[PDB]
């Protein structure tokens, strides 16, 4: 599953 | 708000609190009620705002999308009803989100590095309005997401540098939408190759500290660079 | 109450979408209303409503043990105050599945896995309540989860082989209830020795599938007499 | 940490 930021 | 009482002090503590918890439903009431109080937060509160409501609607946006796998595997009411449910859960909270942001966050932000996390918070919680969006309001919603990262974008291009996590982490998230929102993933790899290479070519100015934060990020660039080509 | 006017088998099927979604409060929320349409539960419904509060109540224990460390280092009013918001929903929580068991699980269970199952959850909140307790009822909340324990012992010896998983997993929390809530470390080592060694000798009669069941309780037990030991 | 029945 791809990132984006608040995953880090 | 039930958080009217309480002194702002003691609200950033207990979200504090909250955080080391793992409540982050307390966490995000505690910052909504900050938020409330009027006055513009620091660079630790956004980032506790940020992290509350992250973790909030996290959890209900993986559990909308087990949800629907089912509902389309499916394809009684139930199932559909709870989806709904869920669905109307998340929107809530999108739309407290941006109330906070609109009422009055973005306007009294006048600062390149408050304004430009503001705007980007608009552009994610849109962004989770349109994973779930389908109705006639739903082309509206994207447009809104876009031009709230635009004009983040548009912001940090001029007033940080390439480095910046801020500005990093804002155009990793912008590629995302580019990518499985507005069916642009051309736009999405294009977006986010120039940012990592634009961010490479920086790195050399930081600090020890500095080069961490905006590698830690350039990493993520680079893994959906890797899941998308 | 909320889920009065929805069908049970409806609230049983949402349980189990909750469960999938890990939405532990949704899935508690609707075992409450299947409990509150007054049949007797199935031993998978069973099951739902155990794992449902399981999961609420192991949030709020967790988040209350950091705060209560947190509280003991500083020793303003904040940590206290919010060690005590946690504290009193957990306590709540609690108050609302005792109620479901005297009101009326445990009076209409009448078979010993039913009855045994209850009894034993009785222990467990009143358990969990004592983790909690200080003040002038602390003795009786302790007896009220030991004598809910002792009965339900005294049924499962009587009727159930040594093996089976409920009655394993009520001597495992009774003995987890000694060491910890009562300060019988003997009594708690004791009872998890017996209960192991009394199962070992019983696997020989059990299918593949229950022999599975069974030993995965017993490598619980095993790790805890490694702990205390 | 010691184990319970609920956490296996
Ligand atoms: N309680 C929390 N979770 C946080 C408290 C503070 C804080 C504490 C004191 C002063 C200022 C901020 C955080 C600050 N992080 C940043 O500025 C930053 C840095 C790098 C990256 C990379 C992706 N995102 C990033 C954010 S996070
Ligand atoms: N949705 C869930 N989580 C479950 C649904 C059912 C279920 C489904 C269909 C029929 C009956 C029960 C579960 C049944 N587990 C037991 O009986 C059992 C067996 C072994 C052990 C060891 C420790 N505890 C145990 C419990 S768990
Ligand atoms: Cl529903
Ligand atoms: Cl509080
Ligand atoms: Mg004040
Ligand atoms: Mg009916």
């Amino acid at each position: 599953r791809r990132f984006s930021a608040g995953m880090r | 708000g039930a958080m009217g009482s309480m002194e702002r002090a003691s609200l950033i503590q207990k979200a504090k609190l909250a955080e080391q918890a793992e409540r982050y439903e307390d966490m995000a009431a505690f910052m909504k009620g900050a938020v409330e109080k009027g006055e513009e937060l620091s660079c630790e509160e956004r980032n506790l705002l940020s992290v509350a409501y992250k973790n909030v609607v996290g959890g209900q946006r993986a559990a909308w999308r087990v949800l629907s796998s089912i509902e389309q595997k499916s394809n009684g009411p139930e199932v559909r009803e709870y989806r709904e449910k869920v669905e109307t859960e998340l929107q809530g909270v999108c739309d407290t989100v941006l109330g906070l942001l609109d009422s009055h966050l973005i306007k009294e932000a006048g600062d390149a590095e408050s304004r430009v996390f503001y705007l980007k918070m608009k552009g994610d919680y849109y962004r989770y309005l349109a994973e779930v969006a389908t109705g006639d309001d739903k082309k509206r919603i994207i447009d809104s997401a876009r031009s709230a990262y635009q004009e983040a974008m548009d912001i940090s291009k001029k007033e940080m540098p390439p480095t910046n996590p801020i500005r990093l982490g804002l155009a990793l998230n912008f590629s995302v939408f580019h990518y499985e929102i507005a069916n642009s993933p051309e736009e999405a790899i294009s977006l986010a190759k120039t940012t990592f290479d634009e961010a490479m070519a920086d790195l050399h100015t930081l600090s020890e500290d500095s080069y961490k934060d905006s590698t830690l990020i350039m990493q993520l660039l680079r893994d959906n660079l890797t899941l998308w080509t």
